[PDB]
């Protein structure tokens, strides 16, 4: 089994937001996600993991954490192999990355009509990539992309450095690749920093040989999903 | 609600060191306890389930032990890839909780940063602001001092730093300092300099440029 | 010759137990809506036509024999025993067999699936050190696909062997679709085993076992079973038929070939 989350985005304090999680593939036997109990787990920026809610394979035996009880509703559609976490009355401190996480012990075999009477709720043997939820009052803003050009007399050792400055966006995150993912060696994408303006700013830099500069072409593809932004900025010498 | 306390909160050891992480519990949780390896910028992955059981796929060098309240997660020979935070997790009773965390870092020898300076692009000045970026690339240790000078005058309260996580192959860090100022103040001065101090450098390194050159 | 009936089965002198919505087999196994009949006794069990099953879909190879044996025993007195099912998950249940709000199963049966990723070869033994006969009720799950077989019991082919010194039964489960019954193509088949004094029940299986939870105390008395829709009444009548209680004063009768008690002979 593999998992993937969706539905995450920006919302205002008090609003509602549904998160989905689709399971795909087969584990031991040919068992899909609908054989298992799953839980939702979040991680606030720079904090630990917080368990939210659990649901048994068949949709029963649901429990919550005190932090989200009364507001959040966990639910599943096994015909679609999907789990849902409806969130209502959201607050600033609900901000973070939300994970889907499967408990390993098999809880049902739907085609057979078996159900384990005890909910084990043991180890989280499969996790999704996670989906970013942000609760604020600052609305979406797309990034400006500026080239960081390799200069004359830049040579430290026997290479040069160039990059992209991705400035003034909200909320997190942006993603950066180079040459459509053709270039990964020597790339560093720095963590975003919160400015005094309340907008984020970030840099991506890469080290390439001096002889490349004229002959080869270096473009940093920047994606910001919250504002539907997709820029492809070419970096050349000045 | 069951609290889990991990120890240490942060650690450093060399390649091939024996590493000991512990998790202590608010009460008797028998052996209903797991461990997880969160790598930087990635999701958690199961290492140990049910106190002692190694997960299929996870290296043999990782092991688990304990019961009741005390539990240990050992790395018999720490590797470059084994960086990132480790969590313990319990499921004896609801609500389920995790530990505070143990961030693990690799200790390697001194490596001096290569330093580069980048002027603001013409596209940026066009939008009424100037960012000057200084890059310190692939160095160790993490602690390094970056000083901005504008016409040789020491700058403060106007530049922001960012640091990459410890690289999974060679265990170095990289760092950027961004000097932000208005187009007006940028055009007022000529000489822009980033001066770097670091253990691996015998003496402080300066990269500088003159505006328009 | 008696050719007429009252239309009502008299509740004396024999102890009559009205099955209402339950057959005797459903009562035996512990279909949730038959739980009231746990540990009950009878001189005559009365099966109504309104009876139905509401548990996991099931059949009994040789239904009529097991039914007769239990009916004649005249009691459902169960005694749970400590069966040690090492290395397998116990108490499997189903939405097809609800008890209260949650999923359940036959109360006298123990559905053993895998534990972790392994189903070991079970081999338990249970001696009869009492002076009376024990009736054990067990079964075999027949999955509707191979996917189901390997999800529930690991091994691609199951096997259930329940035996005593005298007799032995080995069942190989038949993997394939049956007709759809309450949303389930799969089935359980029920088998039974009698264990005399000094004899030893031995169950051995590498899959598909629906295990027994204990035994039923066997007796030999005047007890029996009858299919009838005639209601019960507060009267006295020695002879009972399906068409109702009848006077036995006359030497013969032709009300019904099936009777219970001190009755006239059928013509």
């Amino acid at each position: 089994v593999q998992l993937q989350e969706s539905g995450g985005g920006l919302v205002q304090p008090g609003e509602s937001l549904r998160l989905s999680c689709v399971g795909s593939g087969s584990s031991f036997g040919e068992s899909t996600l609908s054989y298992y109990a799953v839980s939702w787990v979040r991680q606030a920026p720079g904090k630990g993991l917080e368990w939210l809610s659990i649901i048994n394979a068949g949709g029963g035996d649901i429990d919550y954490a005190d932090s989200v009880e009364g507001r959040f509703t966990i639910s599943r559609d096994n015909s679609k192999e999907t789990l849902y976490l409806q969130m209502t009355n959201l607050r600033v401190e609900d901000t973070g990355v939300y994970y889907c996480a499967k408990h390993m012990s098999m809880q049902q075999v739907p085609s057979a009509g078996w159900e384990r009477e005890d909910l084990v709720g043991d180890a989280f043997d499969v996790w999704g990539q996670g989906t970013m939820v942000t609760v604020s009052s600052a609305s979406t803003k797309g990034p400006s992309v500026f080239p960081l050009a390799p200069s004359s007399k830049s040579t430290s050792g026997g290479t040069a450095a160039l990059g992209c400055l991705v400035k003034d966006y909200f909320p997190e995150p942006v993603t950066v690749s180079w040459n459509s993912g053709a270039l990964t060696s020597g790339v560093h994408t720095f963590p975003a920093v919160l400015q005094s303006s309340g907008l984020y700013s970030l840099s991506s830099v890469v080290t390439v040989p001096s002889s490349s500069l004229g002959t080869q072409t270096y473009i940093c593809n920047v994606n910001h999903k919250p504002s539907n932004t997709k820029v492809d900025k070419r970096v050349e010498p000045k | 609600d069951i609290q889990l306390t991990q120890s240490p909160s942060s650690l450093s050891a060399s390649v091939g060191d024996r590493v000991t992480l512990t998790c202590q519990a608010s009460q008797d949780i028998r052996k209903f306890l797991n461990w997880y390896q969160q790598k930087p910028g990635k999701g958690p992955k199961l290492l140990i389930y049910d106190a002692s059981n190694l997960q299929r796929g996870v290296p043999s060098r990782f092991s688990g032990g304990g019961s009741g309240t005390d539990f240990t997660l050992i790395i018999s020979s720490l590797q470059p890839e084994d960086v990132g935070t480790y969590y313990c997790q319990q499921y004896d009773g609801l609500p389920f909780t995790f530990g505070g965390g143990t961030k693990v870092v690799i200790k390697r020898t001194v490596a001096a940063p290569s330093v580069f300076i980048f002027p603001p692009s013409d596209e940026q000045l066009k939008s009424g602001t100037a960012s000057v970026v200084c890059l310190l690339n692939n160095f160790y240790p993490r602690e390094a001092k970056v000083q901005w000078k504008v016409d040789n005058a020491l700058q403060s309260g106007n530049s922001q730093e960012s640091v990459t996580e410890q690289d999974s192959k060679d265990s170095t860090y990289s760092l950027s300092s961004t000097l932000t100022l208005s187009k007006a103040d940028y055009e007022k001065h000529k000489v822009y300099a980033c001066e770097v101090t670091h253990q691996g450098l015998s003496s402080p390194v300066t990269k500088s440029f003159n505006r328009g050159e | 010759v008696q050719s007429s009936s009252t239309g009502k089965i008299c509740n004396n002198p024999h102890r009559i137990l009205d099955g209402i919505d339950c057959t005797l087999i459903d009562a035996l196994l512990g279909d949730p809506h038959c739980d009231v009949f746990q540990n009950e006794t009878w001189d005559l069990f009365v099966e109504r036509s309104k009876a139905f099953s509401n548990c996991y879909p099931y059949d009994v190879p040789d239904y009529a024999s097991l039914r007769s044996l239990v009916a004649s025993s005249g009691t459902l007195e169960f005694i749970t025993e400590g069966f040690t099912w090492t290395g397998v998950t116990q108490n499997g249940g189903s939405n097809a067999c609800k008890r209260g709000p949650g999923s359940g199963f036959f109360s006298r049966l123990n559905w053993l699936t895998k534990s972790g990723s392994t189903y070991p070869v079970l081999n338990v033994t249970m001696p009869n050190n009492d002076n009376f006969d024990k009736l054990y009720i067990w079964g075999v799950h027949h999955p509707s696909t191979n996917q189901e077989q390997t999800s529930l019991y690991v091994q691609a082919s199951g096997r259930v062997t329940v035996s005593t010194r005298r007799s032995q039964q080995t069942i190989i489960p038949n993997i394939g679709s049956r007709p759809w019954v309450r949303g389930l193509s799969s089935r359980i088949s029920i088998y039974w085993t009698i264990v005399k004094p000094g004899d030893v029940l031995v169950i051995n299986s590498n899959g598909n076992l629906i295990a027994p939870r204990g035994y039923f105390k066997m007796r030999t008395g005047k007890s029996s079973i009858m299919r009838s829709d005639a209601p019960i009444d507060t009267c006295i009548s020695e002879c009972i038929t399906p068409n109702g209680s009848i006077p036995n004063d006359k030497p013969f009768q032709n009300v019904n070939k099936i009777t219970y008690g001190a009755c006239p002979k059928y013509v």
